[PDB]
RNA sequence: AGGGGAUCGAAGAUGAUCAGAUACCGUCGUAGUCUUAACCAUAAACUAUGCCGACUAGGGAUCGGGUGGUGUUUUUUUAAUGACCCACUCGGCACCUUACGAGAAAUCAAAGUCUUUGGGUUCUGGGGGGAGUAUGGUCGCAAGGCUGAAACUUAAAGGAAUUG
């Protein structure tokens, strides 16, 4: 019979994704900060606000919810984003298929290092 | 495809499946039959003079509720009995 | 009605007339 | 309109069947137009098999299960629950779950 | 895929296609050189008998014809001609 | 003023698209109506339908309008919007909008030789929605625009001069034949001529070539 | 042409053979057919490396040919390439789309989630046959990671390989994130492999 | 039955040509056909066309190039005068400029405005565009 | 296109679906233009010289555009052997 | 016309129902249902899709035939051999997706290759009623079948889908 409506749904989204790094776990705490960086007409909403702020914040922490998108795990991500080595594992280290790969290397009159590995037939 | 003979030699296939066919129309087959002619008040004709016997009024039919101001007429070419209207207003105190 | 009782009903009254018509004739 | 693209039967290709009796209202229907089902139940009630058990001199029983093929018209069947008219879409479905 | 070499499929496309619908309705039959331990004299059969087969010189069976290929007798020797 | 969203209305907002036919030589699509403002300020209309048309509801016959509007300049292009909007005025409006962001080209041909510049189609084009069925038969120069009165201005302002409409089906409804006008009219330039037999280098993305130059993230 | 710097060493042809990328599901659409050698007496067809390979670095020559990496779109569906989408994003610009395609993103420029890309990349037409979908309205390349028996419809590149193989998906964005790398720029020759393992692209439970 | 293997090769070619396929085949493949697969060759309507010379009249494979539109047949041949040559052209020509309507003739196999050309006409095998 | 003294007046020139020929309407928006980069030395596409490819809205419908690609690439030498003429 | 004649069952009779119920329900029950020999020649005789021919997309099963496997399977453990599984193919009843294409749509892999209009060929329709009626002929023991109008009358019936 609690169920959150739209609007207190779309207000909590709202905030989650502007100040994330200004909430805090202690409802009372971040029920003050919604005061000055939201408008907020009746206090009764304002609870509210808050009430899904905890909500949803501590399902934040404990891994990141689709639906939620703000700049720290954007750069955060992009870190792994930037992950590009020197080289990469397909390489000359060591063609090693069924025979038409011996055929694949003779057609347009190019130099391969045929090492073929027969494919059942 | 499309069912009807088209070879090069089945002309006569195609006019007598026409020559049936056109029946179904109704002008045409008013005309073949001369039913104006024949089975109609009127011989062919445009108009045709008469005598009025009765004055009928008339129920218009729905959704129209009126009383349509006709007469009774003889034509004299043919002898038969038709009802006439009569235009515009009044029209049956102009005639007797 | 449905197509059949409407032709049954002037099948009916092809009978009679068929009686009829050979009755004066 | 054309409801169904098999009409109301299982009958391709032959022009005629056979003539079946409905369990219900005996209403002579073609025998693939029926609504066929394998009733298959016992004698007994589910918590019927314990005193049958406890009244048999045959410790070990066999909990005998009839057999009887309810050839059903759909006039009785959609009266009796037996199918529900179902989505156009979903008419297709035919699937026995 | 519409771009194909009917011309010259591979031999795996005429094996798996009709005779009638290949690109020359060439037979996939044979005609067989068979020979018993019985007689002396060669005899060439069909694939398919069609009817009995009888060596001249010695009075024999060779193969029983069915629907298609023939079902050769027990003691018959075959080769393909 | 005007915030472009899409590509094509940043690079356009760059200025460096400024010529319509490379939309249709990319088949560039088309969202935004302020593209052809701008690529075409040479642009008029004319309103051939104000229809009214109701859902039976529990309320009632709520009659909603559909309005067909026709836009497109004489110099070959041409575009037909239809929009449903319960606002009279609006529907005009709201029908425009989509026009402009539906405009056709023409190919405009020659009954004969090739003298002068070009008055009619260049073939005859197959066109059918629904059960009307619009055949445009191009006809020789001056022969006038024979049509309905309201296909005709259609082609008025497609710019076309002399052209022969063999209508089929229900050509008393309005809204079909105006789209199989349309279905017709641009289906020139999906018919082949051999002239056009030649090869061409199949040129390069104005997309790519005028490039890059906003949404710059 | 294209250089001889394009063969399949046997030490990563071994790792393919692990990889169980080359042996599909147990039947095959006939546009699928040319991507096959033959078929496994247990009835089981198979991809042929030397096919998608080539295939596969025809695709990044097209993703090369794309000026701005940033709007090129990789898609993925279902948890069995979500990783490896989102990690072949982490190689190059590749806006990535993370399971719902959320329709109407081409289109429909009121959505939030609104892109115009100049390319798509798909892990599976099946759990994506709406985006490709997509493509056909707005004029997009579809290039996508086909199995033999998936419909290849509106698919410009299609890439034969299994997607049923959890090393097999994640090995074919292995690969495709690398030669687009390798023709991005800043990527020495091809002669020693990755730091670690490839197995890290490929999702685990949880 | 085949009742005219010109119409059946006609229809097969815009079949194929329609899904656009790089090669279509037709049988039974007799001469009249492949006395009009030449007039589209000379107007490079048509590609290379193979005749496979079977022993039962054969068939033929034809790499069309995907360059004509529509080609079809006026079954049956309708004879047809000089003076109203240009008539039957209206009815099936998309444009006057391009798309032509095979005539036989004594003369030969060709194109209308060859016919025209050399004056000489006769009966009406088909149309290309 | 062009009048009795050249000058085409044309409003452009349409492509052509290289894998069929057929001409590309003014609306396909199905159909997609591809473009491939020239590689060079030590395996490095470079920016610059580029191939392009038209396919019309049509082949990707059928499911063909990759087929037909493989066509419009095994004589172009973008790969070896994919597009087996013969099967 | 003859034989047969269990069940069911027109007609009919009954007891209920309703206001009426000579209808639905129940019981009885005649012709009939069965057969021998003839008649009639009709059905929503319908897959409401004439017949023949070619082509165009994929798939899967199923029926019948055929082909191959050092495949399974049958007393003997590659022996005196059918069933099955595999890869197929021919023909059929059909079926699932997709609509390239068509259509008014429902829907159709044929109702597609039809305004880019022409493979051959047969029959049928021209708003609805009147009316499959009257007449006339022919067939039939008859029932009736086939052929088949008109006068007169109306501005609409009708198709497929949408919303209520």
């Amino acid at each position: 019979g609690r169920v959150r409506t739209k609007t207190v749904k779309r207000a909590s989204k709202a905030l989650i994704e502007r100040y994330y790094p200004k909430l805090t776990l202690d409802f009372q705490t971040n029920k003050r900060l919604c005061d000055e960086i939201a408008t907020i007409q009746s206090k009764r909403l304002r609870n509210k606000i808050a009430g899904y702020t905890t909500h949803l914040m501590k399902r934040i922490q404990k891994g990141p919810v689709r639906g939620i998108s703000f700049k720290l795990q954007e750069e955060e991500r992009e870190r792994k984003d930037q992950y590009v080595p020197e080289v990469s594992a397909l390489d000359l280290s060591r063609l090693n298929v069924d025979n038409q790969t011996s055929d694949l290397v003779k057609s347009l009159g190019l130099k391969l290092p045929l090492s073929v590995i027969n494919v059942s037939a | 495809g499309k069912g009807k003979p088209r070879g090069l030699n089945s002309a006569r296939k195609l006019r007598v499946h026409r020559r049936n066919n056109r029946w179904a129309e109704n002008n045409y087959k008013k005309r073949l039959l001369g039913t104006a002619f024949k089975s109609s008040p009127f011989g062919g004709s445009s108009h045709a003079k008469g005598i009025v016997l009765e004055k009928l009024g008339i129920e218009s039919k729905q959704p129209n509720s009126a009383i349509r101001k006709c007469v009774r007429v003889q034509l004299i070419k043919n002898g038969k009995k038709v009802t006439a209207f009569v235009p515009n207003d009044g029209c049956l105190n102009f005639v007797d | 009605m449905r197509a059949k009782w409407r032709k049954k009903r002037t099948r009916r009254l092809k009978r009679k007339r068929r009686k009829v018509r050979a009755r004066s004739k | 309109p054309k409801k169904r693209a098999s009409n109301g039967r299982n009958k391709k290709g032959r022009g005629h069947v056979k003539p079946v009796r409905c369990v219900n209202c005996s209403k002579s229907i073609p025998k693939d137009k029926a609504i066929k089902r394998m009733a298959i139940r016992n004698i007994v009630e589910a918590a019927a098999v314990r005193d049958l058990s406890e009244a048999s001199v045959y410790p070990e029983y066999a909990l005998p299960k009839t057999y009887n093929k309810l050839h059903y018209c759909v006039s009785c069947a959609i009266h009796a629950r037996i199918v529900r008219v179902r989505s156009r879409e979903d008419r297709k479905n035919r699937a026995p779950p | 895929v519409l771009v194909q070499d009917l011309l010259h499929p591979t031999a795996a496309s005429e094996a798996r296609k009709h005779k009638l619908k290949t690109l020359v309705q060439g037979p996939r039959s044979y005609f067989l050189d068979v020979k018993c331990p019985g007689c002396l004299n060669i005899t060439t059969v069909f694939s398919h008998a069609q009817t009995a087969v009888t060596c001249e010189s010695c009075s024999t069976i060779l193969c029983t014809p069915t629907g298609g290929k023939a079902k050769l007798s027990e003691g018959t020797s075959f080769r393909r001609k | 003023g005007w915030v472009p969203v899409t590509k094509l209305g940043r690079l356009v907002k760059a200025g460096k698209i400024t010529t319509i036919e490379e939309i249709f030589l990319h088949s560039l699509p088309v969202k935004e109506f302020q593209i052809i403002d701008t690529l075409l300020p040479g642009l008029q209309d004319e309103v051939m339908n104000i229809k009214p048309v109701q859902k039976q509801t529990r309320a009632g016959q709520r009659t909603r309008f559909k309005a067909v509007v026709v836009v497109g300049d004489s110099n070959g292009h041409v575009g037909l919007g239809i929009k449903t909007a319960k606002e009279v005025a609006g529907a005009i409006r709201a029908g425009i909008i989509i026009a402009k962001l539906s405009v056709i080209p023409i190919r405009r041909g020659y009954w004969g030789t090739n003298l002068g510049q070009p008055h009619s189609l260049a073939t005859k084009t197959t066109g059918k929605c629904g059960s009307v069925t619009v055949r445009l038969i191009p006809a020789p120069r001056g022969s006038g625009i024979v049509a309905s009165p309201a296909v005709k201005k259609l082609l008025q302002l497609a710019g076309v001069e002399d052209v022969y409409t063999q209508s089929n089906g229900k050509t008393r409804t309005l809204e079909n034949t105006l789209k199989a006008a349309f279905v017709a009219i641009g289906n020139t330039y999906g018919f082949l001529t051999p002239n056009l037999w030649a090869e061409q280098p199949l040129p390069v993305s104005p997309l790519d070539i005028y490039s890059d130059e906003a949404s710059a993230q | 042409s294209l250089p001889a710097t394009f063969d399949l060493t046997p030490e990563d042809a071994q790792l393919l053979l692990a990889a169980n990328t080359h042996l599909g599901a147990r039947n095959v659409q006939v546009h699928q057919e040319p991507y096959v050698f033959n078929a496994r007496p247990d009835g089981v067809h198979v991809i042929n490396v030397g096919k998608t390979w080539e295939k596969l670095v025809l695709a990044a020559r097209i993703i090369a040919a794309i000026p701005n990496p940033e709007d090129v779109v990789a898609i993925s569906s279902r948890t069995f390439g979500q990783r490896a989408v989102l990690k072949f994003a982490a190689h190059t610009g590749a806006t990535p789309i993370a399971g719902r395609f959320t329709p109407g993103s081409f289109t429909n420029y009121i959505t939030r989630s609104f892109k115009e890309p100049r390319l798509v990349i798909v892990t599976d037409p099946r759990s994506d046959a709406q985006a490709i979908k997509e493509a056909s309205y707005v004029n997009i390349p579809v290039i996508a990671l086909t199995d033999l028996d998936s419909p290849s419809e509106f698919v410009d590149v299609a890439i034969p390989c299994n997607n049923r193989g959890k090393h097999s998906i994640g090995l074919i964005w292995y690969l495709l994130a690398r030669e687009v790398l390798r023709l991005r720029g800043a990527l020495v020759d091809r002669t020693q492999p990755w730091s670690i393992m490839p197995d890290l692209y490929f999702y685990r439970d949880p | 039955t085949r009742s005219s293997v010109l119409a059946d090769a006609l229809n097969a070619i815009n079949n194929a040509e329609k899904t656009g396929k790089r090669q279509v085949l037709i049988r039974p493949s007799s001469k009249v056909i492949i006395k009009f697969l030449q007039v589209m060759q000379k107007h490079g309507y048509i590609g290379e066309f193979e005749y496979i010379d079977d022993h039962r009249s054969g068939k033929i494979v034809v790499q069309l190039n995907g360059r004509l539109n529509k080609c079809g047949v006026i079954s049956p041949r309708f004879n047809v005068k000089i003076g109203d040559i240009e008539k039957w052209t209206a009815n099936l020509l998309p444009a006057r400029q391009f798309g032509y309507v095979i005539l036989t003739t004594s003369a030969g196999i060709m194109d209308h405005e060859e016919a025209r050309r050399k004056h000489v006409s006769g009966k009406i095998l088909g149309f290309v565009y | 296109m062009e009048n009795d003294k050249g000058q085409l007046v044309e409003l452009y020139v349409p492509r052509k679906c290289s894998a069929t020929n057929r001409i590309i309407k003014a609306d396909d928006h199905a159909s997609v233009q591809i473009n491939v980069a020239k590689v060079d030395e030590e395996g490095r596409a470079i920016p610059g010289e580029y191939v392009t490819y038209a396919l019309s809205g049509y082949v990707r419908s059928r499911g063909e555009s990759d087929d037909s690609l493989n066509r419009l690439a095994q004589n172009d030498g973008l790969l070896k052997n994919v597009w087996s003429y013969s099967r």
